[PDB]
RNA sequence: UCAAAGUUUAAG
RNA sequence: GUCUACGGCCAUACCACCCUGAACGCGCCCGAUCUCGUCUGAUCUCGGAAGCUAAGCAGGGUCGGGCCUGGUUAGUACUUGGAUGGGAGACCGCCUGGGAAUACCGGGUGCUGUAGGCUU
RNA sequence: GUGCCAGGUGGGGAGUUUGACUGGGGCGGUACACCUGUCAAACGGUAACGCAGGUGUCCUAAGGCGAGCUCAGGGAGGACAGAAACCUCCCGUGGAGCAGAAGGGCAAAAGCUCGCUUGAUCUUGAUUUUCAGUACGAAUACAGACCGUGAAAGCGGGGCCUCACGAUCCUUCUGACCUUUUGGGUUUUAAGCAGGAGGUGUCAGAAAAGUUACCACAGGGAUAACUGGCUUGUGGCGGCCAAGCGUUCAUAGCGACGUCGCUUUUUGAUCCUUCGAUGUCGGCUCUUCCUAUCAUUGUGAAGCAGAAUUCACCAAGCGUUGGAU
RNA sequence: AAGCAUCGCGAAGGCCCGCGGCGGGUGUUGACGCGAUGUGAUUUCUGCCCAGUGCUCUGAAUGUCAAAGUGAAGAAAUUCAAUGAAGCGCGGGUAAACGGCGGGAGUAACUAUGACUCUCUUAAGGUAGCCAAAUGCCUCGUCAUCUAAUUAGUGACGCGCAU
RNA sequence: CGAAAGACUAAUCGAACCAUCUAGUAGCUGGUUCCCUCCGAAGUUUCCCUCAGGAUAGCUGGCGCUCUCGCACACGCAGUUUUAUCCGGUAAAGCGAAUGAUUAGAGGUCUUGGGGCCGAAACGAUCUCAACCUAUUCUCAAACUUUAAAUGGGUAAGAAGCCCGGCUCGCUGGCGUGAGCCGGGCGUGGAAUGGAGUGCCUAGUGGGCCACUUUUGGUAAGCAGAACUGGCGCUGCGGGAUGA
RNA sequence: GGCCCGUCUCGCCCGCCGCGCCGGGGAGGUGGAGCACGAGCGCACGUGUUAGGACCCGAAAGAUGGUGAACUAUGCCUGGGC
RNA sequence: ACCCACCCGACCCGUCUUGAAACACGGACCAAGGAGUCUAACACGUGCGCGAGUCGGGGGCUCGCACGAAAGCCGCCGUGG
RNA sequence: GCCCGGAUAGCUCAGCUGUAGAGCAUCAGACUUUUAAUCUGAGGGUCCAGGGUUCAAGUCCCUGUUCGGGCGCCA
RNA sequence: GUCUCCGUAGUGUAGCGGUUAUCACGUUCGCCUAACACGCGAAAGGUCCUCGGUUCGAAACCGGGCGGAAACACCA
């Protein structure tokens, strides 16, 4: 799929609609010091092998792509997370198709 | 060893022993699930109700004056 | 096992009679249902939002609910074991007012004109409905003409 | 101061 | 009698060809300065009123097609309930109630609401 | 070299796992999560490894408005131009198209072509569908915002409708001059609260390979391998019909194309009986029964001169052998 | 089992025991030895394949690679950087290491086979031999022989399911 | 320990014996103790590494409560029917109606052809077979249908109903709607039957099988699989010799 | 209908030793195992559901600590036999 | 109620099972033993006491306990639940 | 996920921010009687894609898509 | 029966949805040779197995046809 990079939508923090600049998200880096993590390394820690499941057994072959709808407006420049069906090739502002020409 | 797989067989016997009761009808059934907007409007209708309460008062014994009056003629 | 799908088995219940597709001619539309008003429900293929679910398509109803252009209608349906007075909310379209009161209210009114009239007569009336009674004592006159002689027929194979 | 180059009617 | 505008039900209103249309309307029609829009004033938009019912439109016609509605088909097909009925089975008959559909043959061929004309 | 950390290597050794459905299991399939039509007995609901198929996607427009058009196919015409290029007239109830399976739905549209757009945005509840009437997903009607579009009425919070999807825990991102981070205060950090995303297709969601003929235990006739039951497709045996063969002549003897049967000495189906066990092939030995008769007795037939013979009837009394592998 | 053939080891060693020890077995031993494998007297041979899985050899020329150590910014927890062992990768050897070892077409003046030729393909494409064997499905193979008669036996054949 | 058979290791070996942890765990076998009395099931639901088991609904029992009036003075409810009124696309029927299949001749240079025969060749003559068409004709459809039953599924058949008078609204609006409140006025509103309502605790069950009719797979089956009701299972008794 | 706590939306006013990124209210939705003139506590008996040996009997296994080479396996020492 | 006769009826119990007289298993015979317990926790029902309370423990005071390891009492009466 | 290679003309590869290198292959000239072999020249690069830094990028930067060797693995 | 794959000038094969369908051999035609072979230079030749679909377009992608060839067919 093809999206725009650019967004006239809603702006929780402004209250209207307004432009925003639109950008496909990412997972960070995983702390360390989340409580989580330390959790985990204390308990894998010692003997024992491996205390938690390890997921081996992978079903689809797509995530569900998300924007990061970021306000133009400044004073502002609040994200937010803009989830989309699911899909196995996306790209933003690839060209606009074109109705009625010629295929070569 | 396979089973049998599905039926409807003894249900309906089972179903009736203890009636098939229609739904108990009440009067003055709730007022769940209904247009936001019509609910404002008539909770407001509820809240001043009170507010001219005495013309409605005055008005009520004006009519059961007049019901005296024609059961005096009548008579 | 069967689909669960909704529209599952609607091949012949939404779908436009014989010469009767097209535009949804607009009394329809244009016909009021307040509160408390018998309804019975009736899908249809063309209008497609605020359709009601196969079950519904046929069984009557009264309305609660009045959006724009939308009437909620509590409506029985079984289950199994136990009946659900429980409530839809279906698009105008896919509704008429259940003619089945009607008649009633047409009784309830001669009723009423016939308690008013026949009092200050002092002759009651039967206000009561009675069943068809036993088609009582008569005479046929067969006039002249005796009656006409029926044979059974003889048997014939044609095919 | 050394590349490759095989064969030839039975019909006198 | 009938029309125009907006309609309801949506063929008894559809289609084909034929005839007839007073008055008012509806139209075709004649123009492109402006408005508007086209490759094109054909359509669309606009300004008109010299012609004409040729066409649309209306009314009628056709041993017309279609559609609508009766008969017939037929108490036939099918069918609720019943029997220690028949029949080797396939199936069939009876009782008890319910009861269709073609072909075939008739009739019909828009009704009507609101507002405004004309026939003064 | 010893002591303690780190990475590698380590069936030498340890522990454990090695799905489910299933006309026994295994192999094969997926009927394991979904959807169309049918099955399905004219409400709904309904089964099988029933039938015919589809799904894990696709779309910045193929979503949202508004405008304008009309499609498949055919006919008749027009330089090159032919069955097919482009133009024009006429007919055209949709026989086209609408991402995909199929069904429905759709014509001054839901199709095609333009114009502007982001209602595929932000937020409470209610309802429907599966239903236990719990979730998820998917949907319906509202209500509050902020927008789009249209002259406007209106329409629009994704795809004309029916499928295209995923809990706890953990992680990640976003959100508010937010809460806590503990005797108090500032700042990092961490923990909360609310919404997305990272996936569990065994799709209400363990983290998991074999082998055992050296084998074991609890059970199972809910389940196979015999017999015996039902069945008789298949095997065997037997009719009817008679187109042909039989030099000639359908039927002495046969008999195609068709058709009706019987049998349980074949093999399948099936799974009723038996898994706290009915000793599992053959041969030898011995008795008895059947006849669907090879021989023998008595007979009918011939394409029976005799001889040899096939065909048929009564008929199971008596026989039906010795060896090579 | 002898015979054959591989492999490790020159002792702070190979192989191996042990919970531990300046422990122990081989070892009162030293390569004509100790240890680990295969094959299985003699005779006669022992073909090709290092692509795969093993084993092994080399190593700043070098991808990655941990803890520590080194620098970096930070108020500090810290994060970031460079640095970089074995092992993987990279590159040789090895089959008496585990093992592996082909398929079409056309072709000889009767036909038939096919010496011969053409391709397509692998890491080679089964060499010497041997055979319906204790190994061959088809199979009671074919021919011979052995018997009056042989799914048996022997000898040949070889196309060899799958030597 | 094994000149190797998983051999041997005190009648024991693919891991000896003895004691303990130990009454190890078992969705699986087996058993489970007196009498009468009353009520009395289920083998179906969705979920489950679920299919010899649980969960959840269902079906059962127990305990009750709230009312009702045979105390000449009843409301409500139903595995009925009636009277209205909706829904339906199965049987049947149809294919000179669409979709798809399909026979035959009549008619048609429609198209055009491919093969002919008589033609140099010619829609010339004559046949022919291709597809198409004009009326007709033969036979069909679980996944076709214009039609269209029987049985069947909703509603409705009054006091929570009618009919007047007036107030409230931030909804809706030329005025009005629509809803909500007060205040009065009016009673049996089809047949037949029966006392209703309501709440807690709750066991067993979750292998089913059989017959009428309908019905899918299969040549069929004392086969496998659904529907509807009734049975058996839980149940004796008369009859069917015998027998779920 | 109303009230309380969470939560959102919209809005206009109050308060004072500390006027503040202070505190307090209002109207309308919506989440709560809430209030709306109390019904609990203790004891006893019954039924049900669990955790325990857990109705009774039943494995194949698993672990800890010990006894055995008087049989048999193999080595060594010392005797005997053919 | 002991025995015997006759007519009619009448298969062996237990058990799992859709289905047992079964060619399904357990059972020669008799005696004695022999399996839903106790503790804890919850829930609902019921009985009793008190009631916006209720409560009893744990402790303490009263005896050498014959009966008592009870019974009684406690600004502990309520720390506390 | 982390580190790092490579992607340049038909192919294989050089390239230090200021006509893109080498060799082969391609096509015209010699040589050949001709062909091959060989010598001479010519033609041919979206420098994988997009954005930035820069006066200027094939290179620096970042971001993608690949593409491979190693690391790594909690819904 | 299952699952799998492959059907391309005369032969054996290449082929990444837009090709003049690639290479080798064979074939014909020149030359070279006395002739032949080799050699050199030219040429010709595909129903891409069959039908239908998706596609603007299919030799390939998808479905079914007619062929062909491996593996499985186990416990009794
Ligand atoms: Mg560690
Ligand atoms: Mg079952
Ligand atoms: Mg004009
Ligand atoms: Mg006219
Ligand atoms: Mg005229
Ligand atoms: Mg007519
Ligand atoms: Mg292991
Ligand atoms: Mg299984
Ligand atoms: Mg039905
Ligand atoms: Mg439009
Ligand atoms: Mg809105
Ligand atoms: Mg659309
Ligand atoms: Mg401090
Ligand atoms: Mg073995
Ligand atoms: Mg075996
Ligand atoms: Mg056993
Ligand atoms: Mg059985
Ligand atoms: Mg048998
Ligand atoms: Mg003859
Ligand atoms: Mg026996
Ligand atoms: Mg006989
Ligand atoms: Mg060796
Ligand atoms: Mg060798
Ligand atoms: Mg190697
Ligand atoms: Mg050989
Ligand atoms: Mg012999
Ligand atoms: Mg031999
Ligand atoms: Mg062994
Ligand atoms: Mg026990
Ligand atoms: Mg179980
Ligand atoms: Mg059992
Ligand atoms: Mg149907
Ligand atoms: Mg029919
Ligand atoms: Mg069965
Ligand atoms: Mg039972
Ligand atoms: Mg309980
Ligand atoms: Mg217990
Ligand atoms: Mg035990
Ligand atoms: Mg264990
Ligand atoms: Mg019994
Ligand atoms: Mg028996
Ligand atoms: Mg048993
Ligand atoms: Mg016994
Ligand atoms: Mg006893
Ligand atoms: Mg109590
Ligand atoms: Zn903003």
């Amino acid at each position: 799929v093809n999206v725009p990079k650019t967004r006239r939508t809603f702006c929780k923090k402004c209250g209207k609609h307004q432009p925003h600049k639109v950008t496909q998200y990412k997972k960070g880096k995983d702390s360390l010091y989340a409580q989580g993590k330390r959790r985990y390394d204390r308990k894998q820690s010692g003997y024992g092998g491996q205390t938690k499941p390890i997921f081996r057994k992978k079903a689809k072959t797509t995530k569900k792509i998300v924007l990061r709808l970021e306000c133009v407006e400044p004073n502002c420049r609040s994200k937010r997370m803009l989830a989309i069906k699911r899909c196995k090739h996306f790209e933003l502002g690839g060209d606009k198709k074109r109705k009625g020409q010629v295929i070569q | 060893a396979k089973s049998k797989n599905h039926t409807t067989h003894n249900q309906s016997r089972k179903w009736h022993r203890n009636g098939i009761k229609k739904p108990r009808s009440q009067r003055y059934e709730s007022l769940k699930g209904v247009d936001p907007k019509f609910l404002r409007n008539m909770r407001f209708a509820k809240k001043h109700n009170k507010k001219g309460l005495k013309k409605m008062q005055a008005n009520n014994a004006k009519a059961m004056a007049a019901r005296a009056e024609a059961i005096k003629a009548l008579v | 096992t069967n689909t669960k799908g909704k529209r599952r088995g609607t091949r012949y219940m939404f779908s436009r009679p014989f010469r009767k597709h097209g535009v949804v001619p607009l009394a329809t539309y244009m016909r009021i249902y307040k509160k408390g008003d018998i309804v019975d429900i009736k899908g249809m293929g063309t209008v497609q939002k605020g359709m009601p679910h196969k079950c519904y398509h046929g069984k009557t109803g009264r309305v609660y609910n009045v959006t724009q252009h939308a009437v909620g209608i509590v409506v029985n349906k079984q289950v199994k074991g136990k009946i659900l007075a429980k409530r839809i909310n279906v698009r105008i379209e896919h509704i008429k007012h259940s003619k089945s009161r009607d008649s009633f209210l047409k009784r309830v009114k001669e009723n009423d004109q016939k308690k008013k009239e026949a009092k200050e007569k002092g002759t009651w009336v039967q206000l009561k409905r009675q069943p068809a009674p036993p088609r009582e004592a008569h005479f046929v006159r067969t006039n002249g003409k005796e009656p006409e002689l029926l044979e059974p027929i003889p048997y014939e194979f044609m095919a």
